[PDB]
């Protein structure tokens, strides 16, 4: 199942789904 | 003869656990990391090409329980693919840790988990900023060499999908052709000056026009029109790096064709920062999973 080589093109989501945010106890 | 399995074992269970505990492999559990990923290292390309999906992720420097919730909220491998952009080991207090963990991920997942080059991934960095001090408290000097032959050896350059061009510092004046990356001979060190160096070193300025002095006194800074004629020149979307602290643990550069990465929050505890890691899709959608300590 590897992704190592031997036409896309970048996209970025709608401002709101940019960011998901991850919070923990320090 | 090694016990993979056993090592990340034993490297996972401290998760969860108050105060920052310690994982003390043995040495020669750790000479079998860097000798067998060493041996993957050299097998596979210096540059890289990749596919998605992935998560990239930035700068660690030794905080080993800011490594954990990476993985725990991106997904422990293989539930997810990873390319790291250097800078494991120096300032943090667990760089042994960190970076045992990266080379049993990459021994373990050989194509699915992927390791590039940081300035600090250097005998001459490391042996000032912290990670010699810790093999030697911990384990030996002997132990320390054997990491910089294994350092001497990572992958300098990564290119996903044929659009996100990805590296540890950013452009060179010296690269040209990417056959000039595909030529560099491993194992090397990092010179003082060069492409290999500016790889690892150079920074983008948005104060510059084309190429200027790094403060940091070592190779160069760029400019957003150096970013587009490099992306136009190489048919490339995005250039992907990390190598400076951003408070946000992303940001973009040239009107988002160039993006900064740093996954350590809250950095060696001088910065209140957040640290970012950018899932890209299967159709090269990028987004990006922040982590930052609640307030
Ligand atoms: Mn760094
Ligand atoms: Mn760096």
């Amino acid at each position: 199942k590897g992704i190592l080589k031997n036409r896309k093109t970048v996209t970025w989501p709608e401002e709101g789904k940019l960011r998901e945010y991850f919070y923990f106890e320090l | 003869s090694l016990n993979l399995d056993s090592i990340i074992g034993r490297l996972l269970e401290v998760q969860g656990s108050r105060p920052g505990k310690n994982v003390q492999l043995t040495e020669n559990e750790i000479r079998g990391l860097c000798l067998k990923s060493r041996e993957i290292f050299l097998s596979q390309p210096i540059l890289l090409e990749l596919e998605a999906p992935l998560k990239i992720c930035g700068d660690i420097h030794g905080q080993y329980y800011d490594l954990l919730r990476l993985f725990e909220y991106g997904g422990f491998p293989p539930e997810s693919n990873y390319l790291f952009l250097g800078d494991y080991v120096d300032r943090g207090k667990q760089s042994l840790e960190t970076i045992c963990l990266l080379l049993a991920y990459k021994i373990k997942y050989p194509e699915n988990f992927f390791l590039l080059r940081g300035n600090h991934e250097c005998a001459s960095i490391n042996r000032i900023y912290g990670f010699y001090d810790e093999c030697k408290r911990r384990y030996n000097i002997k132990l320390w060499k054997t990491f910089t032959d294994c350092f001497n050896c990572l992958p300098i350059a990564a290119i996903v999908d044929e659009k996100i061009f990805c590296c540890h510092g950013g452009l060179s004046p010296d690269l040209q052709s990417m056959e000039q990356i595909r030529r560099i001979m491993r194992p090397t060190d990092v010179p003082d000056q060069g492409l290999l160096c500016d790889l690892l070193w150079s920074d983008p300025d948005k104060d510059v026009q084309g190429w200027g002095e790094n403060d940091r006194g070592v190779s160069f800074t760029f400019g957003a029109e150096v970013v587009a004629k490099f992306l136009h020149k190489h048919d490339l979307d995005l250039i992907c790096r990390a190598h400076q602290v951003v408070e946000d643990g992303y940001e973009f550069f040239a009107k988002r064709q160039l993006v900064t990465l740093f996954s350590a929050p809250n950095y060696c505890g001088e910065f209140d920062n957040a640290g970012a890691m950018m899932s890209v899709d299967e159709t090269l959608m990028c987004s990006f999973q922040i982590l930052k300590p609640a307030d």
